[PDB]
């Protein structure tokens, strides 16, 4: 439900850093990364721990799954597809207000 | 048997004795009544000397930046100099002066300050037709002498701007005195001595409420008293006592080749003959007499000093570091004392200036010891020479030299400025009777634990 | 909205700048204006780029001579104002460098004058080898070349090693600057350019953290514990030669994002270790970090086991002060990190409602995450002055102000108490036990006879001079 989707994006705002990094391409790999780790862990899946960038978006998104457990008793109630559907959702969402729609005008620089 | 003058033998500066010149006009201003100097260059000539001024009397005062950016190092930083004057002045309604403090990057590139001052009056009298703001130019280039220098151009500068526009009316009757740099009680202390001996003076600047009270109406009474009315009656006055050759004397004579003011120029205040000789000239220029509670203070000093001077002062050895007035005077307070000023370390570059001070004199025909004195001296200068042996049983001087007394176990007392790492001292005096008591009852106190601490014959310290 | 205050009527253009977070915002449509030029005349509390380079970043080394190439003012300005301890006695501390510029190296240059400051430092200190080079407003100016004077010196001299740093005041507009500068100059030069032996399995740089009061030492019985090496700390409690070996780390953890991203941005990029941000200030946010960097290495129970030692020591203690400090509101006037590092950290752990908070120098992405983090009916200012400051207060009343001791003498006068957000009353205040620390003393601050004794006016026949009862932990 989007009141679903609207309690993940309202602990992702308030708790993570990693939305935050300095340039859009970082946040965008980030987004995606973290979020395809939670997406398994909050439906039982094998998580990805191979490259040292695996291993630290693992790392991230354990405790994002952690804490979505223990906040949201729907997140132990609805399917595998349902989560997936959610995730996919938050992703456009952190995009959308993180890099989209933010004034930062350092976002893009092509150095750091 | 002889007194050496040194300078530094190497370029570079390792802990440094004293800031900037803009960091001493910054000081010179906070001492003015509704005032807020404006420093033209880079953010931390300000901020930084703002954190100073707090580390001393742990207290805010207010300097404003005109924040010199890159631009304005490519093209000039006037535009910076107009906008904050008309800021200030737009958001703080009560201000009347700015001294317009340069930096070294205002210095180098060459603002031409006198020009932005006739635009920024021109604008200030069309928007605020009532209201009068005093805007002195100052120009403090950091490469050449240093917070001293710089505290005795913002003064002249200062006078300079306010009397230009006010010129000489009716005789006043009171002194000018411009004592230098000094605390509030040292304020405090002059007051006192001129209450006492009837003479009406106004003290330049008068600092004393920096020791501002918490009061139950939060109302902020931290501010200079010296107003613009009290500088402008300057071109008025009977005469002017300087205290300090270093600190503010030039403005003393800018007001006698002006006015026709006479200055009268004597040693500063630091120790027994130093106060008396101060007294009696007060009373040559005011023809009033030295009174008998002045006669008492200096008798309890004396009392007090003498419980002290051959007990635990008599054969030890001092280094004396700070503005070159307070080290000269500090070293004739020691001698009266018994105490050997063996090094005093003078921190700037007005060593040709020092070689004339008739104190030095004074102390060539006085010790019976050999002394240094070290001009354009660092601290490095004081720890190098310990380490190398110089046997030293008291250190006085500022708190940034903390650490070379504590890493070489002696004895320090906290004189001069900043003292921050110690609480009150802004509010003791160290000049006239009662600061002489009170700098060798400081000395003694700092013995006396130093010797409990080492467990140095401690067990003396009963039937003394 | 954005708010324009009374006493920025004739200079509004400060209202870009000062955001008060209201109900179903869109906070993407309110983001101040950050990191852009100073107002003259303000009395902002910026200050400038040396100060970021030297003072902030670099001088924290315990084994390095800090050489600011400029006249005298730069080098006593940032000497005996910090605090950040070393294991050595405290070098850092102890010492400041300075040319020591005169007029005639403003004319002829002062590239000989630097070079024999240099050879005299290393004279007087023949068992420092280490040495940055900063230059100053002047020394800009007149374009002398500290990177080929330290070359020359190094050659010279081949025990040595020097680096320098171009961030004379005037650059940017704050000490931002100076983090970049030197960052990338750090990268770009000094990295991977020695190299030191891995004695663990678990290796990572802990990358901005500063030491302030031990705080970097305090962490490091973490590290220990849970046996992670550290290759290089930047730059707290640190050495130069281990800033140089920062390649080596398989993980780059990051508490201070706004002076030292930078260099975790281009270890990333270059060398492949990634960049984890965390909170090394708040009592949950120390557990959530701890338990990413084990999740990282595979040592979960090892960081389970350090936790729950940890809240048994110290919880009990937090949760007396939060009953205590539950409801009081705090402001916070720092440089910008400390505020989204602090606003839900003592939101959570303390009870503590942040009611206003301002940047010195923060970035877009310093507000994007305080934003975030922080509450309805909060103030968030960049570049914040003295006037607005007073204003803040009429407005949100804090109970208790975070900021530099300065600022604290000054609401003083207005009976608010301050905790030193810059270089802490009594710290460490990072980890678990810090949290404590800085409970305590916002505790003692705002539960303080003198606050209320101020208040009494004694010429007034109605008031008596009340008691109050204090507690302790
Ligand atoms: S903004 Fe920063 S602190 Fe200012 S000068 Fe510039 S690098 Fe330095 Fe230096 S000597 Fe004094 S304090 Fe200035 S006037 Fe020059
Ligand atoms: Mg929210
Ligand atoms: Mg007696």
């Amino acid at each position: 439900s989007q009141s679903h989707l609207d309690d993940l994006f309202a602990y992702v705002e308030e708790r993570c850093l990693w939305q935050f990094f300095s340039r859009t391409w970082d946040r965008e790999e980030n987004i995606e990364g973290v979020l395809n780790q939670v997406g398994r862990l909050l439906t039982g899946q094998e998580p990805l721990r191979g490259t040292p960038q695996e291993r630290l978006f693992y790392a991230d998104a354990l405790a994002m799954a952690n804490d979505v457990r223990e906040r949201f008793p729907w997140a132990s109630q609805v399917n595998k597809e349902e989560i997936e559907f959610l995730l996919d959702g938050l992703k456009s969402r952190l995009v959308d207000v993180t890099i989209t729609r933010s004034t930062n005008r350092e976002l893009n620089h092509h150095l750091y | 048997a002889e007194v050496k003058l040194s300078p530094r033998d190497r370029e570079g500066i390792i802990n440094p004795m004293y800031d900037c010149q803009p960091a001493g006009a910054q000081y010179a201003g906070i001492g003015i009544k509704d005032c807020i100097p404006l420093v033209h260059g880079g953010q931390g000539c300000t901020m930084f000397v703002r954190l100073l001024f707090a580390q001393h009397f742990k207290e805010n005062f207010d300097v404003a930046s005109t924040s010199l950016h890159e631009e304005s190092a490519v093209f000039g930083g006037a535009k910076r100099v107009e906008e904050g004057v008309l800021v200030l002045a737009r958001r703080y309604p009560n201000l009347r002066v700015i001294p317009i403090i340069t930096t070294c990057s205002t210095e180098v590139i060459g603002d031409d300050i006198e020009g932005s001052i006739r635009v920024c009056n021109r604008a200030l009298e069309a928007e605020f037709p009532d209201r009068k703001i005093y805007l002195a130019p100052v120009h403090t280039p950091s490469f050449k002498g240093s917070h001293v220098t710089g505290y005795a151009e913002c003064v002249k500068s200062v006078f300079k701007t306010i009397t230009d526009a006010h010129g000489k009316g009716q005789p006043s009757g009171k002194l000018n005195v411009f004592p230098g740099w000094v605390n509030p009680g040292d304020v405090v202390l002059l007051k006192r001595y001129f209450k006492e001996m009837d003479v009406e003076a106004n003290i330049y600047m008068d600092t004393e409420d920096f020791d501002s009270p918490m009061l139950p109406n939060k109302s902020i009474e931290t501010h200079g008293r010296t107003t613009v009315e009290d500088i402008a009656d300057s071109a008025n006055a009977l005469a002017t006592l300087s205290l300090a050759r270093y600190e503010g004397n030039t403005t003393g004579e800018l007001l006698q080749k002006t006015f026709a003011v006479p200055n009268a120029l004597v040693n500063t205040p630091y120790g027994i003959k130093n106060t008396d000789d101060m007294l009696r000239k007060i009373a040559e220029v005011t023809g009033k007499e030295i009174p008998e509670s002045l006669v008492r203070e200096r008798g309890i000093a004396l009392d007090a000093l003498a419980d002290l001077a051959h007990m635990f002062f008599a054969n030890k050895k001092v280094a004396i570091f700070g503005h070159p007035d307070l080290v000269l005077g500090l070293a004739q307070f020691c001698m009266e004392v018994e105490l050997e000023p063996v090094l005093l370390l003078i921190g700037d570059d007005q060593g040709n200036k020092y070689k004339k001070d008739p104190r030095i004199e004074e102390l060539k025909n006085t010790a019976h010891f050999d002394i240094e004195i070290v001009h354009n001296a660092d601290l490095w200068e004081l720890e190098k020479r310990i380490n190398a042996g110089l046997q030293l049983d008291l250190i006085m001087g500022h708190s940034k030299g903390r650490y070379v007394a504590i890493e070489a176990n002696i004895p320090m007392v906290r004189v001069g400025f900043p003292t921050f790492d110690r609480a009150g001292l802004y509010r003791k005096p160290s000049i006239g009777y009662q600061g002489a008591m009170e700098l060798g009852e400081m000395i003694a106190n700092a013995m006396f634990a130093h010797m409990e601490y080492t467990r140095n014959k401690e067990w003396i310290l009963n039937t003394w | 909205p954005m708010v324009l205050l009374e006493c920025d009527k004739d200079i509004p253009e400060r209202q870009k700048h000062i955001y008060l977070k209201a109900p179903n915002e869109d906070t993407r449509e309110f983001l101040p204006i950050a990191n852009a030029a100073t107002i003259p005349g303000t009395l902002s509390e910026r200050g400038c780029a040396f100060c970021g380079a030297k003072l902030v970043i670099g001088g924290v080394l315990k084994d390095t001579i800090q050489m600011i190439h400029g006249p005298l003012g730069c080098a006593y300005d940032t000497w005996h104002t910090k605090r950040y301890p070393t294991d050595n006695g405290h070098f850092n501390m102890k010492y400041v460098w300075s040319t020591d510029m005169k007029e005639s190296h403003v004319v002829f240059g002062g590239e000989k004058r630097l070079e024999k400051s240099m050879h005299e430092a290393f004279d007087e200190m023949p068992d420092i080898k280490r040495m940055i080079v900063y230059t100053t407003c002047p020394t800009a100016l007149i374009g002398d070349d500290i990177k080929a004077v330290a070359k020359k010196v190094m050659k010279d001299r081949p025990d040595v090693d020097v680096f320098t740093v171009e961030c004379p005041g005037f650059s940017g507009v704050s000490q931002s600057k100076g983090h970049h500068v030197l960052n990338i100059g750090w990268i770009n030069e000094k990295v991977e350019t020695m190299e030191k032996e891995i004695t663990s399995e678990y290796t990572m740089n802990f990358i901005g953290d500063f030491n302030i009061q031990g705080d970097t030492q305090l962490l490091q019985t973490y590290w220990d514990r849970l046996g992670i090496q550290v290759v290089a700390h930047f730059t707290g409690n640190g050495t130069y030669d281990d800033l140089r070996c920062m390649h080596q780390a398989q993980l780059n953890v990051v508490n201070c994002a706004r002076s030292s991203g930078y260099i975790a941005n281009e270890l990333k990029k270059r060398y492949g270790i990634p960049r984890l941000d965390i909170d090394s200030w708040g009592f949950n946010y120390m557990a959530e970090g701890i338990r990413k960097i084990c999740a990282f290495f595979g040592i979960e129970e090892k960081g389970e086991e350090l936790i729950a030692e940890e809240y048994a020591k110290w919880k009990p203690k937090l949760d007396w002060y939060k009953e205590r400090l539950q409801g009081k509101k705090m402001a916070i006037w720092t440089g910008g990190p400390r505020l989204w590092h602090w606003t839900k950290s003592v939101e959570d752990d303390l009870g503590v409602q942040v009611v206003a908070m301002s940047s010195k120098f923060g970035h877009e992405e310093d507000f994007e995450k305080v934003i975030a983090r922080g509450k309805e009916g909060t103030y968030y200012i960049d570049d914040g002055n003295e006037l607005e400051f007073f204003e803040i207060i009429d407005l949100v009343k804090p109970d208790v102000i975070f900021t530099g001791p300065r600022v604290g003498e000054l609401v003083k006068k207005l009976h608010i108490p301050y905790v030193n957000g810059h270089g802490y009353h009594n710290g460490p205040y990072m980890g678990f036990e810090g949290f404590v620390n800085l409970a305590r003393d916002m505790y003692n601050a705002v539960h303080n006879p003198l606050r209320h004794l101020a208040a009494v006016d004694i010429r007034d026949k109605s008031q008596t001079t009340p008691v109050i009862v204090r507690g302790a932990a």
